[PDB]
């Protein structure tokens, strides 16, 4: 009764085959990348309108990549976007070494992992290799994690 | 690995081979009986029935598990455990597996020659439907290949599966050696580049990652038309290289060694003619059914004696096989030429009248259709 | 007790038999031999014994 | 009197020297229940073995 | 050297590499069922549908196959046939022809009850009752000797035969026994060559200073499995020139299919079933070369055949037929061809009537020849 | 270092074969009786008394031991000791080994051309009865092949072994051959690790287990797609290798020698076709043919002569021996036309009638069933 693991270790792909949630029915503001937290501006129609995360956001999940969807290689304005509310996911990172495990992480401005000592939120799940002279994240992302302020 | 023997049997084709080729075949290959009035309206019944898919699966299991049992349902207005009163009467068949199949009652009465041999056989096929019993004479069962009499009776009087721990371990082995075969090929020839102090940059740092990507990039970029620049006083680039030799021989003698604990010969195992010769794959072809003949009488004829007297009215037949050779309308017209002069070339002095010789003609079969008559 | 090779049994793997006779010098020596396990219980509680009768 | 009194079996082969036999159990439960429901209690099972010689 | 007082030698060992080994199957299984199945023919009897219809109505014949398949494992084997008789089964058989079942039983279930060496008859040396051991919980019950048939295998020294009481031997005697085991081990160390064909050695000076079982030495190990496992022709590998040096080693690898095929040739010798029939492959540099090696082994099967398989006709034929006197012939073991089988129909057709016409031949016998040898020509019986 | 023979008999499989191939072929090849008035109660009779496993055995320790002996009784009213009346009697015959017999009585008279033969035979079976006494009429003895008469008196006029010390010795050479050959294929490869200081490591303790164990699971994990690491400062892993041809070649040469000092041929003791020719082979049969027939007359014969005249009746009769020749059915078809075209092609025109035509129409064997008459 076991859970199967993922093949390829990309920025912005899924990292298991454990219980996921893709919220697939999103536009984006601005220009997003693939690996980074995103923010929920607005809500039109049923749609929710998302963009990079600003200093004082709260954030709501991480873009998730597609070969269909971003034929230019980022998520571009006016796009329906894919973003992953529950799961394990690779994210980008500034940080230097790993965290330890279990801890809290703590996003700095566009979306990026810079922090392990947050008071509540995401957590790291282990999951620490190198990217492009970067390195890369596993982030256990659930859904009512983080609320946003009233 | 892999001692649940379905499991193998439904992952590697070559084992699907080696296990379904003969029976299969072997009951395609068809029969024909004498005795009877008629045959078109036997022919007629028989594909009316059309239960030789179902005989098909019934000889498969048997061939693999070690054993298998085929009900045959009888139209009759009696409950099924009680025995079956004379008659010739069929509404259906069908089959069971070796592991639906277990020993109910038992009968020890010495009168009988039939003590120590099962009466009630208790059936149990699933699908929410309460197991139940059957009578001998309504069910037959069927085994595999001998085993010895100790094995038998501690696998309750069934035989054995033919994928037997030699040939299995054969057939692993074989693909482990393929890919041996594909790592040889990759590690053909090998590139070292040396570079005085290239241990003493940090790891996983943007200076190591910049220099792995530039050998990458050189790397794509290298062949027969295109050069590579070093520094001498720091940097070298040798290759290092080994031959290959053999491995087809190799791999040919692991599949002949298959071939030889299978049983069965190279055009029907590997499908590949040899070539070399024109007219000696077809003494193959005659060896091949000999086998098949000879692993015939020994299990396809005891379905035909347990299912052909439910079906025929007649009382007193016979059931041959026909010869399995395969024929050429051109070789048969020669010898139907043959069989008509030979029948009446020299008849017109004897007392073989036409009621006989007609008999004669039409027993062997022709492609000539004759009406019934005098 | 229950009468029922299912609870109790006794198992005779080998029958008796008689090994051919060796000779000495003007004797013979003839040995026999069988197997036997005893008796087993595979389904207790279907016994009573009743003890000091 | 042992031979007739308790049951001989035969299941045994000369050359055997040691025996086993097995024995199942079972857990489990049922509830009521809804047109939509996503839970509902599970089953299980057991086994254990005994020797002899 | 010391040894058990209850000698057992083909006990254990030969059942298991029977229903083990695959080849041990096939030298021990190939012969007895293409015996029986080659057909008889009888002569002496007024018809032969019915002797087809009794045959195929008692269907013995797998019985028959097993019971020789033990003959010749274990070296010994015997079949019971049990007789319509108003008697008690000690006692012998009055003249008759009945019967309602034949049943097999291995060498381990049968042994003598008491011996009978009075000098008029000779039947001295001959046990003439039969103690057999039954399985499935059945009580022994002695048998007189007209009713069983007991089968030996090969021939053996009268020294061991009285010692293994009255009984051959084993085929899988310890010669080919060794001879079968040896090859799986030929071709595991051919396995294992083709494996070690080439290695890569890597020298790191200093890597004596590394720490047993911790994280530096882990993380050494798995970065060289990484690079070994991205490495090829179409890649390359980086090291430094004063610390590490990377060496390639090989050998090479031939005549290692002629070593096995010398090795299976020599399984052939001591089988005595020849290359086409015990490892099933044809030459296939010749076009007909086979026939002439199917027919030398229907030589030899047809030789043992004569050994073996007559002594239970004999033994089950006064029972079945009410004829007197009968003679038994063998069917040529040779499978003929619609082509040729058509062209000697023609051949003895004209042959027994090309020049009968001029002399006393005449119908009445004529059919019985033309119908003697078995044609496709039926022919309603009469005149 | 010499053994017995028995031993190596039911032992060795190639002493089984070289041994045992002969006789049984031999005797089943069969034979006619001439001057007999009907064949049909001859078979009958002959294998009413089916003793050819007897003879088979018989023969066969005669080819072993050097000696064997065949005890036939017969239906007479006196003492074993006594000769043998006239007539034809036989009620069974039983074979005895090479040491269960002797000579007790002496016969030196001019008179007759007996002397020098024995005349009385003391027979010891054992097995609890008493040892007797047989008179020279109810006893055939068989003997080996020749030898020097120097040794043939020496041996109390006794044959020898067929096994002797050259063939026995070229047997036991091979099989050593055999395991050296195996050891040279498994010496191919030999991996060699030396460390500066591994001396110093004491004897079975700890680190020594550990070193070991180290290096086995480094082994063990070694290959094409795995590489090892080393210190350079002070250890190396170096590789020797070995070639190996000819094996096969000088095998074969062995098998030669075993071939050429047992006088019988590869295809029957090797048991290989040659492959290479389609129509060599037969005339190898036939060159065997012509030599087991020639030792056929020298041996099995005598046989004939010494059961033969108690069975039958008649006054005068002869041995034919069969044409020892595979019979194929076409060419025996094409064989019976042409004796049957010949018989009465050209007998219309003189004396030559129809009682003696039929006679000579069925004494060469046809498929031609023809009853008794004029």
């Amino acid at each position: 009764y076991e859970n199967l693991f993922l093949r390829p270790a990309c920025p912005g792909n899924i990292s298991d085959t454990s219980t996921y949630n893709i919220d697939g029915a999103c536009v984006a503001q601005g220009d997003i990348g693939f690996g980074s937290a995103v923010q929920v501006v607005g809500i039109v129609d049923g749609v929710k309108v998302v963009a990079a995360l600003p200093d004082g956001g709260t954030p709501y999940g991480i873009a998730f990549r597609s070969q269909y969807e971003h034929l230019s290689g980022k998520i571009l304005d006016g796009e329906v976007c894919n973003v992953v509310s529950h799961g394990r996911v690779w994210t980008l990172t500034s940080l230097g070494e790993a965290p330890s495990l279990f801890s809290k992480l703590q996003f700095g401005s566009g979306g990026v992992v810079t922090g392990g000592s947050g008071s509540a939120g995401w957590t790291f799940a282990g999951g620490f290799v190198k990217h492009e002279d970067g390195y890369i994240i596993e982030v256990q992302v659930k859904q009512n994690a983080f609320i946003a302020p009233p | 690995a892999s001692y649940h023997v379905g499991s193998f049997y439904n992952d590697n084709a070559t084992a699907k081979r080696i296990v379904d080729v003969i029976p299969e075949e072997m009951v395609t290959a068809g029969f024909k009986i004498s005795g009877v009035k008629d045959e078109k309206e036997f022919k007629s019944l028989w594909d009316s029935y059309k239960i030789d898919p179902s005989l098909v699966d019934a000889l498969c299991w048997a061939r693999l598990y070690g054993g298998a049992a085929i009900v045959a349902i009888i139209n009759d207005n009696r409950m099924l455990t009680s025995p079956v009163k004379p008659g010739a009467k069929l509404e259906g068949v069908r089959v069971y597996d070796r592991f639906a199949i277990t020993i109910e009652k038992r009968v020890t009465n010495a009168r009988s020659p039939r003590y120590g041999e099962p009466e009630i056989y208790k059936v149990s096929p699933g699908d929410n439907i309460q197991p139940y019993l059957i009578h001998h004479t309504r069910i037959f069962i069927a085994d595999g290949e001998r085993v010895t009499p100790q094995m038998r009776k501690q696998n309750q009087g069934w035989g054995a599966s033919v994928l037997n721990k030699s040939l299995i371990d054969a057939i692993c082995d074989y693909d482990y050696c393929e890919s041996l075969a594909t790592q040889i090929l990759r590690r053909k020839q090998q590139a070292v580049w040396k570079v005085k102090g290239l241990a003493e940059m940090c790891d996983d740092d943007d200076a190591q990652y910049a220099a792995r990507l530039r050998l990458a990039q050189v790397d794509d970029n290298s062949g027969v038309g295109r050069a590579i620049g070093i520094d001498a006083e720091t940097e070298e680039y040798d290759v290092l290289n080994s031959d290959i030799s053999g491995v087809p021989e190799f791999l040919s003698s692991k599949m002949d060694r298959i071939v030889s604990l299978s049983g069965i010969h190279e055009i029907i195992i590997k499908n590949k003619n040899v070539g070399g010769v024109s007219a000696s794959q077809n003494t193959a072809l005659e060896t091949f059914y000999k086998l098949v003949d000879r692993k015939r009488e020994e299990d396809y004829r005891p379905l035909l004696e347990f299912l052909l007297p439910f079906i025929v009215d007649e009382q007193e037949w016979s059931i041959e096989f026909e010869p399995l050779s395969v024929p050429s309308k051109k070789e048969e017209s020669e010898i139907t030429k043959n069989n008509v002069e030979s029948v009446t070339k020299a008849i017109t002095e004897q007392i073989i009248d036409l009621e006989e010789a007609r008999d004669t003609l039409r027993s062997i079969a022709p492609e000539f259709k004759l009406k019934d008559g005098n | 007790y229950e009468k029922n090779p299912m609870n109790m049994s006794i198992e005779i793997p080998e029958a008796f038999n008689m090994l051919p006779a060796q000779p000495k010098d003007l004797h013979f020596k003839v040995p026999c031999t069988s197997k036997c396990t005893g008796l087993t219980i595979y389904r207790p509680m279907t016994i009573v014994l009743i003890t000091g009768v | 009197s042992a031979l007739r009194v308790f049951p001989v079996t035969t299941e045994l082969s000369p050359t055997d020297k040691t025996f086993e036999y097995m024995t199942f159990d079972k857990v489990g439960t049922a509830q009521i229940i809804a047109d939509y429901t996503d839970d509902l209690p599970l089953v299980d099972a057991l086994g254990t073995s005994e020797f002899g010689k």
